[PDB]
């Protein structure tokens, strides 16, 4: 199609794997600096404690956050077929 | 060199637990009915309940390990 | 229709082999 | 039936050399052929298919249901052999690379990437040495198990 | 100041149905501005209706339109007047052939068929 | 009225020239052959059960559950035409009808509703649809059926692998990586509780 | 004053069927303030029910006294059709506060 | 005073059709303001239709305009005047041959069917 | 002065011996299998649904889809001519007139503009253009349109696929392979959505 | 003085289309700048209609153009004049044969049709 | 010093489009600068019309040019000068046949025809 | 080459024997169509260049760049209509 | 063809790579070394922290350069087709 189509797809799925993937490492992240200030507080320098509690909330933010994810692709899936006549027409 | 010890004890009792946590998913996952398979809903369910059954020995496990590492 | 052209050419050589025959 | 022992043993050479950072089914598939020539398997098949023109004859007999589902259920058969097999040289293989790890963990700088590569693939050959070595017993006792498949088919 | 929609970004993740119908409320806004310009109406409400097309399918709907015109204290549309109002409605939106415009008042009496 | 002798013979030849299509068409070769290839898949074997062997089992697999349906095909046409009771044409059709059976038994109401609106034909009953429209509609639903077994297949062996890099890394060797230690747990774990055997019910009894 | 629906903004956790409905609630409540205008009708409701044929509802309260004529029922219901895509306008039924008909189906 | 838009940076937000309006709602604008020169004219607003004129080989639909005008306080427009309008307006548009322009007045005379 | 009978034979049996060039270039068989070949990669899966099942399924919806102008080709052309109503030259344009204007319905303006002036005849009308220019003008623009929707299907895929790796990467899991866990969500997004039966739709739909 | 456009940069993601617009407004600018020195004209206005020329008919588009002029007080323009004019805006802008060009004025009188 | 463009270093943001668009600006900047340096001519501006062309396509466009200047206070062009004009206007720019350049002047006369 | 090989004493090459230049031409027709394939090939090796290095750079180092490749290799064949340019080309290449 | 002209190609390849790639990676780059700084100045060593500020600013930056890419690219697409009738000759 037109080359600026091609970008709105493009970027419509950049904005949506950002989305996906923020939702689940942000709380990871903010897990890691609460770790990280705690082993600043008690000067430890060990680097494999923190894994579990990435891990553990990970798990948790896909629970969380499972139906709504799904729910969205399974949405742009059949976004990307409504718009398809549009751009074969 | 202490974590992957203890790792290693826990694997000895937790790991038989494990094993039989792997065993069970396996097993549910396999034998499927054709009201199951024909289901979409259900098989999201199953799949939920097979995550969730994962999450607590294998929580455990990594437990085991952070509470080492610490000391 | 164009399903039962079929079926009428494979008729037309049946009979035209059992007037033979 | 015959396929399906040596493409266990091609299962049995994929597995190791899997296992070796690694081809390596050829040379079981090679020395299994051996095997099957040298214990003179195309003679007892031969055997077996003449026999079956007794016991089963041509105008009333075909294979029932069960025949398929016995014929059909011998993919647990290819892994439950194929791991047997290769269950003490897997654990072989297991065990150093855990060693290895850990041994070198101690510094995060060595670390393994193409290193562990070289170091796997040198023991994973190894140790295909050493399965060679026994190999013969477990192909003696997989004939027997396929041999017995066969005449419960030709109802023998 | 019908055009500011288009003239917003719009923000981003709104679906296309969305998109469409903010467009078509855009087009209904602009269209109505211009016929408060119309010197007997004192108030005017549009509503568009715009099918999907598609003509993969066959099923076509074809385009509608319908303006509502809360008119003065007084005085009555000649048939030139709301002849010129159905005209300008139809060729603004594409599509809408000019024999599906419903035109209505406050009294409610019924100016152009559908 | 009932076929010659020579244009008997020509039917049954052209049958046995399409007869790979109709076991990867109309029978239950397609779902068994994609469910096989997830297995293979899941498990870090690329090619090692080879091609020839999963198509000789599937093979087999349908031979068994294609058992009742060929059997029933054999009562009611076969014998009939083999004893002289019925003419050619009506044990063709008293052939066609329990493939039919067996492809409604198998497939989904939505597919079917799809294919009879694409097609443009007019019917009110499914059991008196064309069989040119149930082939499109067969696969449909056995493809999408064969996902659903071989996404349920392929939880384990995920389960498994996730675990075996989480331990892994919470040992803190960052640097080994999990494929080759967890193939052995999968392959252990597929033997000890006979996978193979457990995926047979569930397959072979799909179709009921 | 019903295009606060479409004007504003929702958020990711509502999904297609709840936008479509609310799309189509929005129609509604646009096209009831455009009736309200009508010096007869001092209240109106409507209803719609389009396919994913379409058809409409609309039921009115008007003043203390008074009684639509043909030709006011007739302005509505044209009305009601032409705004709506589809809904053809034998398929529109009309009520007052009273319950006599206005429109059938 | 049109060119504001064209010569505007659109931000990521915009996306494909949006674009197409604003660039539309452009020579609206600078349309208008061919139109506010005029001795006769006092204010014009332009709205225009434009298809997507797609490619294959199927029918295309006929793009079309609706010019609405507010005159000065008196005066009444010529048929040269009217002429000019839909010319300049048909020949500005790609497309839009000057048969689909529907021009209107303040007092509500039609001025060019459609 | 119709075709002998001969010759009308002579010719027939040629068109049967092209019957595969005229669907793999005629019809909307190319554009069905590049859309499933795109869908195929895009997807874990190397070639599970297999080869044969995905043709047999493109030669039903080929089938399917052009129904109405085969139709019109036995309503013109070939009912008239069996009823000795045309001339057998006369029925041979009623039989390819309906073609023509299929393939033009699907055909885009460029891909006649070169092909007009690559084969350099003064033609203006894009309709009256000859079928050795039309044909690889139709089947430029079949391929340039499965590509567009092949694109749009991979799309959806690709996030998944980012989405499981950047997840991964979050955790340090470096050497986990994205691939072996980002499959079953392929195979998980593709059912729910019931992807067999839409995408079938689309293609149905998509040549209109 | 037009040319600001060509010498300056685009920022990063302006739209291909945004970049055709430009361009066309850029030619509007300039042939606007060289009617400016006309000297009956005062102020001049250009729009423009690209083509897209396909060896079919039926689906050719062809050229346009429309010029707005405000001319001095006084005086008229000649059959010369706008001779003149049609001629430099057909042949500065690829195709647009000279049948095609709309001149008119500030009082509105038509000067060229299309 | 028409040159200026040609010898600089064009940054990122530039596109074919614009690269083309700003080539045909330094020819033209270079042909007004020496039709300046002839007596008559006081200040002039060029503008060309040139298809995309490249090898390999189905060109129907063909080239166009238009020279405008204002001269001195009086004189008029001879037939002879606009020649000189015409034939150095069309020898320098590729294409562009001597039977499409329109010239006009400061009052307007038509001096060659497109 | 072939002259040579032929050993026929050759004036011009206008009037070369069919048996010395069919394997000439052949041979010549050949060595253009590899320069014309290199001309296509780099397009699509940049893409698999770039998102390979980008996939790498953010760590990723078990990601395939082909699959991720795929797409906007397509996408760029198609905004510049590459089954009509290549073609053109193909057929301009002989005049 | 020339030597030469061959290693005018392959350059203008590399720098067409080069180029795409830096215009990516650089934004990158900084908010690594951001991050990196960051850290120690906290006195925290956590590897797996300096992700997603990364990954969410290269998406911001394909999307950013999502018309300029493709523009590059296409206009390299015909750049070759043209510079081919140099080359065959």
């Amino acid at each position: 199609m037109t080359p600026e189509m091609f970008v709105e797809l493009f970027r419509e799925a950049l904005w949506m794997v950002l989305i996906m993937v923020c939702a689940i490492i942000i709380p990871s992240l903010l897990i890691g600096l609460i770790v990280a200030i705690f082993q600043a507080a008690t000067s430890i320098n060990e680097q494999t404690l923190s894994f579990l509690p990435r891990l553990i909330v990970t798990l948790l933010a896909l629970m969380l956050f499972g139906h709504w994810m799904t729910q969205m692709l399974m949405e742009y899936f059949y976004g990307l077929i409504e718009r398809l006549p549009q751009v074969l027409y | 060199a202490s974590v992957l010890i203890v790792g290693a004890i826990s694997l000895m009792w937790f790991g038989e637990a494990l094993a039989r946590s792997l065993f069970s998913i396996m097993s549910r996952l396999f034998d499927l009915q054709r009201e199951e398979i024909f289901d979409t809903a259900k098989l999201f369910d199953i799949a939920l309940g097979a995550m969730t059954d994962l999450l607590f020995p294998l929580f455990l496990v990594l437990a085991t390990l952070f509470t080492a590492a610490m000391i | 229709d164009f399903n039962d052209l079929l079926t009428k050419a494979i008729n037309n050589v049946n009979t035209l082999q059992k007037a033979s025959g | 039936v015959t396929q399906f022992m040596i493409q266990t043993f091609v299962l049995l050479g994929q597995i190791l050399g899997m296992q070796s950072s690694l081809l390596l089914g050829q040379l079981f598939m090679f020395l299994t052929t051996m095997f099957f020539l040298a214990t003179d398997g195309h003679l007892k098949m031969l055997q077996l298919v003449v026999f079956s023109f007794k016991t089963l004859p041509i105008g009333s007999g075909s294979l029932n249901a069960v025949d398929f589902r016995e014929m059909a259920g011998w993919l647990g058969i290819m892994f439950q052999t194929a791991l047997s097999m290769s269950l003490s040289g897997i654990i072989a293989l297991l065990t150093i690379n855990l060693s290895f790890g850990v041994m070198t963990r101690a510094a995060p700088q060595l670390n393994i990437f193409s290193l562990g590569f070289a170091f796997a693939l040198m023991v994973g050959l190894l140790l295909c040495w050493y399965i060679l070595a026994g190999l013969y017993s477990h192909y003696e006792m997989f004939w027997t198990v396929g041999e017995a498949q066969i005449c419960r088919l030709i109802r023998l | 100041a019908g055009d500011d929609i288009l003239l917003q970004d719009m923000g981003f993740g709104v679906s296309q149905r969305l998109e469409q119908e903010r467009l078509k409320l855009s087009r209904e806004r602009q269209l109505a501005q211009a016929i408060e310009e119309m010197k007997q109406v004192r108030k005017a409400r549009v509503l568009l209706a715009l099918p999907k097309h598609s003509v993969f399918v066959r099923h076509n709907q074809e385009a509608s339109a319908s303006v509502f015109l809360t008119l003065s204290t007084g005085t009555n549309l000649k048939q030139q007047e709301v002849d010129s109002i159905v005209d300008m409605v139809a060729s603004a939106v594409p599509g809408m052939k000019t024999s599906r415009i419903t035109v209505t008042d406050q009294h409610g009496r019924l100016l152009s068929s559908g | 009225e009932d076929y010659s002798v020579t244009l008997q013979i020509l039917a049954l030849m052209t049958m046995l020239g399409f007869l790979p299509a109709m076991v990867i068409l109309m029978t239950s070769f397609t779902r068994i052959v994609v469910v096989m290839s997830i297995l293979r898949q899941a498990m870090g074997l690329q090619q090692t059960p080879s091609n020839q062997v999963i198509i000789g089992i599937a093979l087999f697999l349908t031979f068994f559950v294609m058992s009742p349906v060929l059997n029933e095909i054999n009562d009611k046409a076969v014998q009939p035409y083999l004893n002289e009771q019925v003419t050619a044409r009506e044990a063709f059709d008293a052939a066609q009808a329990p493939m039919k059976a067996f492809m409604l038994k198998q497939t989904r109401i939505k597919d079917l509703e799809t294919f009879v609106t694409m097609s443009g034909e007019q019917v009110d009953n499914p059991e008196d649809v064309s069989m040119a429209v149930l082939i499109p509609a067969f696969i449909t639903s056995e493809l999408k059926t064969a996902f659903q077994i071989g996404f349920m297949l392929f939880l384990p062996f995920l389960i498994i692998d996730l675990v075996v890099a989480s331990v892994l890394m919470a040992m803190g060797m960052m640097m080994l990586s999990p494929m080759i230690v967890s193939l052995p747990f999968k392959l252990m774990l597929f033997v000890l509780v006979d996978g193979w055997n457990l995926i047979l019910s569930t397959l072979a009894g799909s179709f009921a």
